[PDB]
């Protein structure tokens, strides 16, 4: 009921910030996709982020546009995807699970119903890339409904409206897409906005510690992750070697 | 907040990623002062006579009627420099962009013909072009790549998803979403965020205007029915839109029906897909079961794009507009029984709204009725594939 409010109590209570790294539901396959989230927590994820394949993402870049390729070309569904969902908050029951997702896999059985399957499989919360606040009302509506935080994307050009909006919406964490003006991160601290994750360009150790000193709760991976499962096909086993060492390395930086 | 409502009805909307909505909120302040301001109305008017050759004719067909009481008129779109209706638009747009302050021009193509408007309306007006193009209809339209390569564009082709226009589209807005600040997004119909499906509207339907004062002045009357092909729906809801208050004027809007409705192989979502959200709204799609969009299928390359613009659902849903579908074969015997009988080679896309007609004249050939036929462009690109089908029966 309470997953990211209770893990950024914890993360505060031991000077962290939160590392959260993306990775697409079934890529490059199910058993092998299952089989890396659970190398991603064991090795320090604070939350998951997890995409769902969608035909056309138009706002993910080309690493996780391949990552979607693999995944259909393994015969990867939202059904499916929600079966892994299911498996995963069977494991991990504390962990934070977060969807990114495409407004038309939310609207395509019914907006509520969308909200309703997540609630079952244990999901704490939804992005829905292609949906600005403007246009959210009735996705946070269902969201809410369902005690599943509507997640939004602060990013590097909003005006003041769009941070009240964001701030006022928003639940669990915001999403943010900045260079650190960490001006960004104090008015949305000013505006009680849930706790801000750093998206942009986390590929390095180095980063996820600038994103904590600059005010941010911690940093999401949006690509590296991917990035090493893409560049390791040939062997699954360099693959979750290198996403635990990776992972922990991300980890022990956002320790302040 | 907007200027102007995103929404017909339930469709439409501004379906984006947040950073985008600037970009879009940018475009729709710049439209709507554009649209207020004598000094813009002026250049693009001249621009359209003096450039695209407009007012376009609206030609009689005498020979295709004969033994019937259809009179058949056809707006000849088709005259229109580029030989199709997108010259209108983009001249437009394209001074939209100079408007903003803007330098580079980003479209998107599928048929090809999008991108050389884009490109000849980008030559002509100083501006850096660069048109994604998915990577299998890069392979099957070299004619048109070649065109948009000749006046200065840059053809990108698009290899993720399907390689075809859907994710030429997705490519598209996701590079104007960093570089929107010098670069203006010349979307190609009368879909996607708002504002462009009004944008579109509003720089296409001077097609409509036209066609209403001639016909006044050959007839005396307003046409019983405006007849249009559907890909994206910019050429119809340009011919459509000054007649939207007439209401005794039919609406009538034709989708592809490739190889028949039934077979799942078409390309009309407005009347046999699903709602949903994509490409910044929502629309009637071609989508799986899942979710997942899918593309449209046509004999005519013109009328793929997966989707329609939320004001012909919109006019669908209140009954305002009607909307069918003509299949492949019913646009080639169409594209053959006008070269013969009246010496006009229609895009295979016009050759919808044609073939639409003819039944219309043919099912009921004693009832009176006239009729104006969008023809949206030339068919010249099209006598190879036309030529291909015909050997491969006879
Ligand atoms: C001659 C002709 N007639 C009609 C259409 C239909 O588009 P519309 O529904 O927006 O008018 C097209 C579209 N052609 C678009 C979509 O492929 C292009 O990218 O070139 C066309 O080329
Ligand atoms: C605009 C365009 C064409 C026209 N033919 C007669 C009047 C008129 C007005
Ligand atoms: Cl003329
Ligand atoms: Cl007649
Ligand atoms: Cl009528
Ligand atoms: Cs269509």
């Amino acid at each position: 009921m309470e997953r990211y409010e209770n893990l950024f109590a914890q993360l505060n209570d031991r000077r962290e910030g939160a590392f959260v790294p993306f990775v697409t539901l079934g890529d490059p396959g199910i058993e092998q996709s299952l089989k890396i989230i659970d190398t991603l927590i064991d090795a320090g994820a604070d939350a998951l982020e997890l995409g769902v394949p969608f035909s056309d993402p138009l706002a993910d870049g080309p690493t996780i546009q391949n990552a979607n390729l693999r995944a259909f070309a393994a015969g990867v569904t939202p059904a499916q995807c929600f079966e892994m969902l299911a498996l995963i908050r069977e494991k991990h029951p504390t962990i934070p699970i977060g969807l990114l997702m495409y407004a038309n896999l939310v609207f395509n059985n019914g907006i509520d119903a969308f909200y309703a399957r997540c609630e079952q499989v244990g999901v704490d919360s939804v992005l829905v890339a292609d949906v600005p606040v403007e246009e959210s009302a009735p996705f946070r509506q269902a969201a809410l409904r369902h005690n599943i935080a509507p997640i939004f994307i602060c990013p590097p050009n909003a005006d003041d409206d769009l941070l009240r909006q964001v701030a006022s919406y928003g639940r669990g964490y915001t999403y943010l897409l900045s260079r650190s003006l960490h001006h960004l991160i104090e008015k949305l601290k000013e505006y009680h906005a849930a706790p801000a994750l750093q998206g942009f360009g986390i590929s390095s150790p180095e980063q996820v510690s600038a994103a904590v000193r600059a005010g941010a709760a911690g940093a999401i991976s949006g690509s590296a992750i991917v990035k090493i499962i893409e560049k390791n096909l040939a062997s699954p086993k360099q693959m979750l070697a290198e996403l635990r060492s990776f992972v922990s390395a991300m980890k022990a930086a956002s320790r302040a | 907040t907007t200027l102007l409502n995103p929404y017909f009805g339930e469709f439409g909307g501004m379906y984006v990623p947040q950073i985008l909505m600037p970009a879009l909120n940018q475009l729709e302040e710049a439209f709507v002062s554009a649209q207020k301001d004598p000094e813009f109305q002026a250049q693009f008017a001249d621009l359209l006579k003096n450039y695209a050759g407009r007012p376009t004719a609206l030609t009689k067909c005498q020979n295709i009627t004969a033994g019937t009481r259809t009179t058949l008129y056809l707006k000849r779109e088709d005259l229109l420099h580029g030989g199709a209706h997108k010259t209108n638009q983009v001249l437009g747009q394209a001074l939209l962009a100079k408007r903003m302050g803007k330098s580079e021009i980003i479209a998107e193509t599928g048929a090809g013909q999008h991108g050389v408007a884009s490109a000849l309306a980008s030559a002509l007006l100083g501006l850096k072009c660069r048109i994604y193009m998915g990577a299998k209809d890069v392979e099957r339209q070299s004619p048109n790549v070649f065109r948009m390569r000749l006046m200065g564009a840059e053809v990108i082709p698009v290899h993720s998803g399907s390689a075809t226009l859907k994710d030429a589209c997705n490519e598209a807005l996701r590079d104007w979403s960093g570089s929107y600040e010098t670069a203006h997004y010349m979307l190609g119909t009368a879909a996607g965020p708002h504002p462009y499906p009004t944008i579109v509207r509003e720089f296409q339907r001077m097609i409509g205007e036209e066609t209403k004062a001639q016909i006044l002045d050959k007839e005396g009357r307003l046409p019983d029915a405006v007849i249009a092909c559907v890909g994206g729906g910019s050429n119809a809801i340009g011919m459509f839109a000054d007649f939207i208050n007439d209401t005794s004027v039919g609406l009538i809007g034709v989708e592809p029906g490739g190889h028949g409705i039934e077979t799942g192989e078409h390309g009309a979502p407005l009347k046999h897909g699903r709602v949903g959200i994509y490409f910044g709204m929502k629309a009637p799609m071609m989508q799986t079961a899942d979710g997942q969009i899918e593309e449209s299928y046509s004999i005519s390359a013109g009328l793929d794009f997966p989707s329609v613009g939320p004001q012909h659902a919109y006019l669908n849903s209140i009954g305002r507009a009607d909307y069918v579908s003509i299949t492949d074969d019913e646009a080639l015997e169409a594209f053959k029984t006008l070269c013969r009988h009246e010496g006009i080679i229609p895009a295979l896309e016009s050759s919808h709204a044609l073939a639409h007609a003819l039944k219309m004249m043919r099912e009921q050939p004693e009832k009176e009725q006239l009729l104006v036929v969008n023809l949206s462009g030339r068919g010249d690109k099209d006598i190879f594939t036309v030529h291909d089908i015909l050997k491969a029966r006879g």
